[PDB]
């Protein structure tokens, strides 16, 4: 048996929300349910044990409960500075080990899209001296994130080692990407012209430059 | 109650690693200790908890042979040899503090993780400690960057200008190639009228191999 | 349409140092040029092909590049294990034959 747990939360602030945690007869109700949460990029921290007591250093806000298969959370609003996932926890006896939760990461509820600016660097000819040559371009000042960016020769597009970058979140509420391909210095000076396409669920820009400067 | 410990080495496939979080400010006698990993994108995975006075630690249906531990009543800090490192095990580890004693397999039921704090990183790649090789990258307002290669493990710091600049100095994550390199991407924007005539430069530097470059960037000639 | 080469060079160490190879007319710039050295009392080898690259196997000093009719190779710092003997190789077509340099002779100031 295997706990799962939804992949994100959808809670808006201002009102109350809370997450669910099915597990199994016997994983849940004959044992307690923990939950834990964890802050972006440090250690995790206990949240609800024994599901009506509470630990030393939270003030009255969180609540949680169990109800035969499945667990809830309470949560009373939502703060948009304060946003963490939630962890699920129980005990199985045939398993005889620690069982933990997929992760709950709770999201805010609507901001207008941005105009997104390409780039694309050329291989410098000390690069091309290793007979070795890389492209790369890159996309930023747009949101939200979630973009695909894909090569074009302007003719055909190419997939000699193609990958896509996961947008990561700045701290100037911006969203970037980037994407790398490594390629062979016969095949660089094959074609002419090379650009690459992002795709901003609605906006596509294309950034054309030449193997010259 | 503390768990600050040191960084855990990087591994290759087929090796040992040993990671140990310090215990102080009460007597490691009482608490049994535990281990966890935190998988990225997913959830955590268990093995078994140490009893820091007698050998009556157990093991769970997954890992049988992968995990040993070992104690140490005279440092107070407990000790394991993990074995069989593969693709699977790429994961942060922290001990996880527990209340209360158990030896049983079913009194923990009443135990609830108490403390986390300070865990340190493992990640398996065939690769280890390599030198890197980085050659300036050609630019295309304008903007200009130098992007990092054939190094590992992550992270580097690229600075500009001495670390005179900061504004928009920003690490684009990177991703795991075929040969197992890594790509850091920073880039900085400049007007289009000083492309060619203002000196650029970057500093890249790496922790296991020393190697501090000051790489300047030029256009493709 | 003989390449020019001046039969010494005088290289100070210490900083860099530019050495011309021309041809004439038809001679240079059509086809490419080519950098040649050879150990005494060896076989020759390679230094720059088609002043575009460096080959692997070469450490990165010596900079090949064309200028119209004079190719300029430029050298950053000299060693005393770097004094092998350079020359200047070029293609023609009024020839059909390669047409190579008098010869190089770099000495330590």
């Amino acid at each position: 048996p295997v706990l799962t747990q939804p992949p994100s939360a959808s809670g808006p602030p201002g009102q109350s929300v809370s997450i669910s945690c099915s597990g199994s007869r016997s994983n849940i109700g004959t044992n307690f349910v923990y939950w834990y949460q964890q802050l972006p990029g440090a250690a995790p921290k206990l949240l609800i044990y024994k599901n009506d007591q509470r630990p030393s250093g939270v003030p009255e806000r969180f609540f949680g409960s169990k109800s035969g298969t499945s667990a809830s959370l309470a949560i009373s609003g939502l703060r948009s500075e304060d946003e963490v996932d939630y962890y699920c926890a129980a005990w199985d006896d045939s398993l005889s080990g620690h069982v933990f939760g997929a992760g709950t990461k709770v999201t805010v509820l609507g901001q207008p899209k941005a105009a997104p600016s390409v780039t694309l660097f050329p291989p410098s000819s000390e690069e091309l001296q290793a007979n070795k040559a890389t492209l790369v371009c890159l996309i930023s000042d747009f949101y939200p994130g979630a973009v695909t960016v894909a090569w074009k020769a302007d003719s055909s597009p190419v997939k000699a080692g193609v990958e896509t970058t996961t947008p990561s979140k700045q701290s100037n509420n911006k969203y970037a990407a980037s994407s790398y391909l490594s390629l062979t210095p016969e095949q660089w000076k094959s074609h002419r012209s090379y650009s690459c396409q992002v795709t901003h669920e609605g906006s596509t820009v294309e950034k054309t430059v030449a193997p010259t400067e | 109650v503390q768990l600050v410990q040191s960084g855990a080495e990087v591994k290759k496939p087929g090796a040992s690693v040993k990671v140990s979080c310090k215990a102080s400010g009460y007597i490691f006698s009482d608490y049994n200790i535990h281990w966890v990993r935190q998988a990225p994108g997913q959830g955590l995975e268990w093995m078994g908890w140490i009893s820091p006075d007698s050998d009556d630690t157990n093991y769970a249906q997954s890992f049988q042979g992968r995990v040993t531990m070992t104690r140490d009543t005279s440092i107070t800090t407990v000790y394991m040899e993990l074995s069989s490192l593969r693709s699977d095990d790429t994961a942060v580890y922290f001990c996880a503090r527990s209340v209360g004693y158990c030896s049983l397999n079913s009194c923990q039921r009443w135990m609830w993780f108490d403390t986390w704090g300070q865990g340190a990183l493992v990640t398996v790649s065939s690769a280890s400690t390599k030198g890197p090789s980085v050659f300036p990258l050609a630019p295309s307002t304008a903007a200009l960057g130098c992007l990092v290669k054939d190094y590992f493990p992550e992270p580097v710091t690229v600075s500009w200008n001495s670390g005179a600049l900061t504004s928009g100095v920003h690490t684009f994550p990177a991703v795991l190639q075929s040969s197992g390199l890594y790509s850091l991407s920073s880039v900085v924007t400049v007007p289009s009228s000083s492309l060619g005539t203002q000196t650029y430069i970057c500093n890249v530097n790496h922790k296991p191999s020393n190697t501090k470059v000051d790489k300047k960037v030029e256009p493709k000639s």
